[PDB]
């Protein structure tokens, strides 16, 4: 049935075009920062705990287990 | 701690000697920079402080209020770059150096390891506001407002610094790390008594506490909108933050110096919470949903126990969040009806849904909806109360009801029902308003991840 | 929902049927544009139970100051198109 | 709803207001149709025994204790018509109903969608732009001087005028827009 | 697992029953536990090795910090500075270590009561009354100290607790 | 083209400039108060073979 | 920034809190010490006031 009227409704471009802005940008920086942990997870960190060698001072980045952290 | 005053001091001839048309966004890129170098202060330790010289020192009760100092400048600048738009380039010059000045002097006044920089700082920063409130002003009730915010203030403060200076003659030093660790109990004497009055109602009517909370509708309601956000949102905590640093002499006097307040704060969230019920302007009832809340944080100072003290941080940061979004979009509202009355615009989720969304976000967590940092404070501080006395329930269950009550009557009055017919002057919001709820919102579900950074030095 | 778009020409149907089953009115005489107090001859409490009929044969309620003002089957049939917003 | 109203209420309209929610009442009590068909028969034969009085004071005294007896026995609970103002679908839709004037801050990338239906808008524009000049002073001219003495609007008399005050009559959203 | 100390942490031996399959009908858990052993436990595994020895490929070490002992604030002078800041530090990191040790404890309880089941008022009578001392002895340490804590207030606390148990022991001995 | 942008951009310097300056004048006033550098009671260790101050 | 504060490193000193309880818990069950002391300082130091009332 060829009935097919207009719907009234406010512009929706402006809210659409807002929530795609901010989308992009905050994807824009947290995906490589997503990778970013991803690599260094699964490559690098998670220390393990020692005891100190007799004789030996560590350093004060030395004292904690997750790589970013150090 | 240079490292964060001297950038904030360096604005000032960058936006003085900037382009007439490149002020607003030199001014907010360098602000949120400047906001950024603010984060690394949270780093906090489980003992001391953070004691970087002399003159200044960072806690885990300054630094959350620190952070938000900075933050909220951006947003500022955000708010009020609409409304000055047919303005010359000096007065927003002018503008733009006065919350500059605010920034630095709140920054100065959160760190302040001596008492009497704390007050002169703590008075320093009157000024500003004062100047911004009765020149950017709408309305003819801004000079009286202004009076009233000016005054109520002086005669609270003055005898402040009486007793300060008292107090260096008879112990020999105001420096807070020194007076932390040789306290001595106060006795139970009438100078004593008049001591700790001086001593507390300075702070008390800043706060404001329930009865000296007049001079808020009028400074909140006549001021421009970026003013009411530093006033909602910043200067409101400086009475919090000075309770909580000089109720530290003020032992074992405040045991049951503490009644009258307590009376009074427990009384007026009541009593403010009712009033909310009863308002036809925006900005009169945000005002008083956050007397009521700060009210409700002067209990928890007064109840002086750990509990007590990391719920009363929470909320003062939650609060402060909250209380500039919901300023915002009220300010949203009024600059396209020019009426700031809740009645007139009806039904605005039709026209503007996405506004209307922000609207929901912010009255839920005015509500104190968990797992929200408010409802955090709200909570704990709940808690600390009934340990105190099994009988403060009633009234705080009475307070957390009637806060929902006007919290959604505030949404539903304007969002729901029947749009006004006459009104068609209503335009699709704009990005800038859009990021400026967004940039309220979010840090406080973020934050609610992190509980633990705005719990205070008691954590 | 699934209604069917009603038109013109059903809402004259149905009035026509809904009147014509009123036995106070011959049928014969009726015609669209035919009064009702002074070409059939009926009482204005009958008008009142004509336009009950017409609530409800159509499932919506008149009001009352536009209801007595309602005098022949033809204006009954603008007042529901108007109200229905029917096109055709 | 459509009609302006009158200044007072007369008798007899007051008569059949009562008449017709005595027979609302009724029906929303004999549920059946057979039963409600008997009782409101019964009601009119009732209602019209008294038609024919002549005097005033008589008849203003009736219609009174039928209003007291209405309200004693009125049913507490009476049914009504899902679209009435007390239904259970009364404002359902108005949630779906925008206004003519939003179309006008839609973005041209939106404009640039259904522009027959634009092209129409603007016809619609010109005409009220014109017809509204026009009716201003068919108006001025045809109050009665003093103000208004009913808020009832009179038709075009002209060939080319419009009915005064018909553009947010004309454009209303629709009863079911969605 | 060797990640956790099991004498801070105790656990019961347990002893699990054997499935005595009493009819001919295959249940269905024996068989949705295989499948999803197959498609979930396999994989997981494999990814958990090679993430292992990606580890393995890159060792470095972390160290516990440890701290002296300083003199306490019993042996401070009156308004010498240094001394009180040595021993008030000293004495937060003690709060700080009490606390967790009654952490440690809750735990215990409340896994003790999870798993026992519906015997647990019997069988964790052992953890609560453990929970008993430690909460006794954690309130008459720090309760009622206040928002503002310290060191000397919680000596003068602890000097009134002597001086009342030496008045009630010398009243009973002299009654 | 430098040396026209650089007298409408100059003034974004500023801002980084005084952060600079303000970790040196950190630095300097750091300085100042190493009366208990390696005497503290909790902390005090013996120098490295190849150290002269235990922190800067 | 909000990934900075994330992986702030422990100033606060937690898992160094919880690595000391557990020592001492260690120490404590196996020597029989009864967990934690009543007294936050030992009494062989406090000189009390001698009441002779
Ligand atoms: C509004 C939005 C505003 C956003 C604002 C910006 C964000 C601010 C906050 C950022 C904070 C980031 C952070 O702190 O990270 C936390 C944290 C960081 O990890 P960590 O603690 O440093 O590392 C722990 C260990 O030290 C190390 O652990 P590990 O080495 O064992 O782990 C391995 C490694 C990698 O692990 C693996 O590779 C394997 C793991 C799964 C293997 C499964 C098997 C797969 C193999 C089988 C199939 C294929 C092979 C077989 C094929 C054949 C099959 C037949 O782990 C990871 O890489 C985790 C990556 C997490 C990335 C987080 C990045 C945060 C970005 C912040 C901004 C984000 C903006 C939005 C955009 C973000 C991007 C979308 O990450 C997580 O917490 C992950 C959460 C996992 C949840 C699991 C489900 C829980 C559900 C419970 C409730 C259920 C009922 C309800
Ligand atoms: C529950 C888990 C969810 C997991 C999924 C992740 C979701 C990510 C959301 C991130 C935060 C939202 C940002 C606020 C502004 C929204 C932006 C927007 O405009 O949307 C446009 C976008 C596009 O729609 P459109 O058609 O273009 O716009 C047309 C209109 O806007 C019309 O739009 P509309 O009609 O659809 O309404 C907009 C919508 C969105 O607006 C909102 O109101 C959402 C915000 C609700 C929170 C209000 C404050 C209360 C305190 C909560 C604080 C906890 C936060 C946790 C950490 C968050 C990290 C950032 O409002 C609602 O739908 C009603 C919200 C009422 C929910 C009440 C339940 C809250 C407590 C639940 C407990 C949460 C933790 C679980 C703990 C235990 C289990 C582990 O729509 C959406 O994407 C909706 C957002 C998703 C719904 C969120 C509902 C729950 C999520 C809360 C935070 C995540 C919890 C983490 C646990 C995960 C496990
Ligand atoms: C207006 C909106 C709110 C503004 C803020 C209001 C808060 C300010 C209220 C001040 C708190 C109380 C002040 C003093 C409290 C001490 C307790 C004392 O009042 O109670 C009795 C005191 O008895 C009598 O009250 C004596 C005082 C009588 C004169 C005071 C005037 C009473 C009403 C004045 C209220 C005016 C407030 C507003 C000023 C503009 C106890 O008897 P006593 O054991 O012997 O004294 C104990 C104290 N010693 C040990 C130092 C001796
Ligand atoms: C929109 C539709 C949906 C799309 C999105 C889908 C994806 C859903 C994900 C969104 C939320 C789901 C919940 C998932 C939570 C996982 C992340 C969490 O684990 O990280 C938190 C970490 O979050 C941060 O700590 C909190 C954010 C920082 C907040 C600071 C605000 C930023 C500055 C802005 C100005 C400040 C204004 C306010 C002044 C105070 C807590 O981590 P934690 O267990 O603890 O330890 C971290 C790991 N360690 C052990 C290595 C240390
Ligand atoms: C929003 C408006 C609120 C305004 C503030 C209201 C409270 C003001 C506080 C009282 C005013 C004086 C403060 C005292 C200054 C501190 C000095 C001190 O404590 O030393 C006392 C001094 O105490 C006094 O002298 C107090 C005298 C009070 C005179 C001024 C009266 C002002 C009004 C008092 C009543 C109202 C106070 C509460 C107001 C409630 C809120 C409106 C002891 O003095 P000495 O002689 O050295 O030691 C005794 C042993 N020889
Ligand atoms: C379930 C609810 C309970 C029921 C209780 C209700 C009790 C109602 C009984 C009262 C009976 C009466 O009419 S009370 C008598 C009041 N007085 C008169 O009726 C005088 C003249 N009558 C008129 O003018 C009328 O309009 C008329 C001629 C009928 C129509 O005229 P049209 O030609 O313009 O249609």
């Amino acid at each position: 049935h060829g009935k097919r009227l207009f719907i009234i409704k406010p512009s929706g471009f402006y809210d659409r075009r807002f929530l795609k802005l901010m989308r992009f940008y905050i994807l824009l920086t947290g995906i490589p920062v997503a990778i970013g942990i991803t690599l260094v997870n699964v490559f690098i960190g998670e220390a393990e705990l020692a005891d100190i060698p007799e004789g030996y001072v560590p350093e004060h980045w030395e004292y904690f287990k997750h790589p970013i952290s150090r | 701690m240079l490292k964060i005053i001297i950038p904030t001091t360096m604005l000032l001839p960058m936006t003085w000697m900037s382009k007439h048309n490149m002020i607003w966004i030199n001014a907010t890129v360098h602000s949120l920079l400047i906001s950024l170098i603010s984060l690394s202060l949270l780093n906090q330790l489980g003992e001391n402080s953070l004691n970087f010289s002399l003159t200044f020192f960072s806690d885990s009760l300054s630094a959350p209020l620190l952070v938000l100092t900075t933050w909220l400048l951006p947003l500022m600048l955000m708010a009020s770059q609409s409304h000055l738009s047919k303005e010359t380039t000096t007065r927003k010059k002018l503008y733009i150096t006065m919350l500059i000045l605010l920034q630095l002097f709140l920054i100065m006044t959160f760190t302040a390891t001596e008492l009497i920089l704390f007050y002169i700082l703590f008075e320093a920063t009157l000024v500003p506001t004062l100047i911004i409130i009765t020149r950017w002003g709408n309305q003819t009730e801004r000079l009286n407002a202004g009076l009233y915010f000016l005054f109520y203030t002086l005669a609270g403060s003055l005898p402040l610094l009486v007793a300060l200076v008292y107090i260096q003659n008879t112990t020999g030093s105001l420096n807070f790390l020194i007076i932390h660790y040789w306290s001595h109990p106060l006795s139970n004497s009438w100078s004593n008594i008049f001591m700790w009055l001086a001593c507390i109602m300075a702070f008390m009517v800043k706060m404001p506490l329930y009865g000296l909370h007049l001079w808020l509708p009028k400074a909140h309601v006549e001021a421009p909108i970026a003013g009411s956000m530093v006033l909602a949102a910043v200067l409101l905590k400086l009475g919090g933050y000075g309770m909580m640093r000089i109720t530290t002499i003020l032992n074992p006097l405040t045991n049951y110096m503490a009644y009258p307040f307590l009376m009074l704060s427990m009384w007026g969230m009541i009593m403010t919470s009712s009033i909310c019920l009863r308002q036809t302007d925006l900005k009169s009832l945000i005002a008083y949903s956050s007397v009521s809340h700060m009210a409700l944080v002067i209990v928890a100072i007064m109840i002086q126990t750990p509990w007590s003290f990391m719920g009363a941080t929470a909320l003062m940061i939650a609060h402060g969040l909250t209380s500039s979004m919901l300023f915002c979009l009220a300010n949203t509202n009024y600059e396209r009806v020019h009426s700031r009355t809740m009645i007139l615009a009806r039904g605005l989720q039709t026209l503007l849904p996405l506004m209307a969304t922000w609207w929901l976000v912010a009255s839920l967590t005015n509500l104190a909806l968990p797992p929200s940092i408010n409802l955090i404070g709200e909570l704990f501080i709940i808690t600390a109360s009934f340990s105190w006395s099994n009988i403060t329930i009633i009234l705080m269950g009475m307070n957390m009801m009637i806060t929902a009550l006007y919290s959604l009557y505030m949404l539903i009055t304007t969002q729901r029902g029947k749009y006004t017919h006459h009104i068609n002057n209503i335009k699709p919001s704009f990005t800038r308003e859009n990021a400026l709820m967004a940039l309220h919102i979010l840090p406080l579900l973020l934050l609610t991840l992190n509980p633990k950074m705005i719990l205070g030095p008691l954590y | 929902s699934d209604a069917p778009p009603l038109t013109l020409e059903a809402i004259k149907d149905r009035v026509l049927y809904v009147l014509k089953l009123y036995d106070k009115i011959d049928p014969e005489k009726l015609s669209v544009n035919s009064h009702f107090m002074k070409d059939l001859g009926l009482d204005s409490l009958d008008q009142v139970e004509i336009i009950m009929a017409m609530e409800d044969e159509f499932g919506f309620e008149i009001p009352d100051i536009d209801a007595e003002k309602l005098m022949c089957p033809q204006e009954i049939v603008d007042y529901i198109a108007d109200k229905k917003d029917v096109y055709e | 709803a459509f009609s302006a109203p009158a200044a007072y209420l007369t008798h007899q309209q007051k008569v059949l207001r009562l008449y017709k929610r005595a027979l609302r009442h009724l029906e929303s009590w004999c549920v059946h149709r057979d039963k409600y068909r008997y009782f409101a028969c019964l009601m009119r034969a009732r209602f019209d025994e008294h038609k024919n009085e002549k005097d005033m004071v008589k008849a203003t005294q009736l219609l009174r204790q039928a209003e007291e007896e209405f309200w004693y026995g009125q049913h507490p609970q009476p049914y009504i018509f899902p679209e009435s103002p007390g239904g259970t679908s009364y404002e359902r839709y108005e949630c779906y109903k925008v206004p003519e004037w939003c179309l006008d801050d839609w973005h041209p990338s939106e404009k640039a969608m259904y522009p027959d239906y634009f092209a129409k808008r603007e016809q619609w524009k010109r005409l009220r732009r014109e017809s509204w000049e026009r009716e201003v002073k068919q108006l001025q001219e045809e109050t009665p001087p003093g103000g208004p003495r009913t808020e009832a609007l009179p038709p075009a008399r002209k060939e080319g005028d419009l009915p005064p005050l018909w553009w947010h009559i004309v454009t209303r959203p629709r009863e079911r827009p969605m | 697992p060797d990640s956790w100390d099991k004498d801070v942490y105790p656990e019961p031996p347990r002893r699990t029953p054997a499935p005595a399959p009493q009819t001919s009908l295959p249940n269905p858990v024996t068989y949705l536990t295989k499948i999803f052993d197959l498609l979930v436990d396999r994989p997981v595994t494999l990814a958990r090795e090679f993430i292992e020895q990606q580890h393995a490929k890159n060792r470095y070490y972390y160290y516990h910090r440890e701290f002296r002992r300083v003199p306490d604030i019993t042996e401070c002078e009156e308004k010498d500075i240094l001394c009180m800041f040595e021993a008030e530090m000293q004495w937060r990191r003690d709060y700080k270590v009490d606390q967790e040790i009654v952490n440690i404890i809750q735990e215990r309880l409340k896994a003790c009561q999870q798993r026992e089941g519906e015997s647990y008022r019997q069988n964790c009578a052992k953890e609560l009354e453990q929970f008993t001392q430690v909460s006794k002895a954690f309130q008459d340490r720090y309760s009622d100290l206040g928002a503002h804590y310290s060191a000397r207030k919680c000596l003068a606390k602890q000097k009134q607790r002597m001086l009342a148990e030496r008045k009630a022991a010398k009243e009973a001995a002299a009654a | 083209n430098v040396l026209q942008i650089v007298r409408d951009h100059w003034v974004h310097i500023l801002v980084p400039v005084g952060f600079v300056f303000g970790c040196y004048l950190d630095r300097r006033s750091d300085e100042k108060l190493t009366a208990f550098r390696n005497k503290s009671l909790l902390f005090k260790r013996e120098l490295r073979p190849n150290e002269e101050v235990t922190w800067k | 920034g909000s990934t900075f504060v994330a992986y702030l490193p422990d100033y606060r000193m937690q898992e160094w809190a919880r690595r000391e309880a557990e020592r001492l818990v260690k120490y404590r069950e196996a020597n029989g010490l009864p967990l934690m002391e009543s007294n936050c300082f030992d009494p062989n130091k406090i000189q009390l006031p001698e009441d002779e009332d």
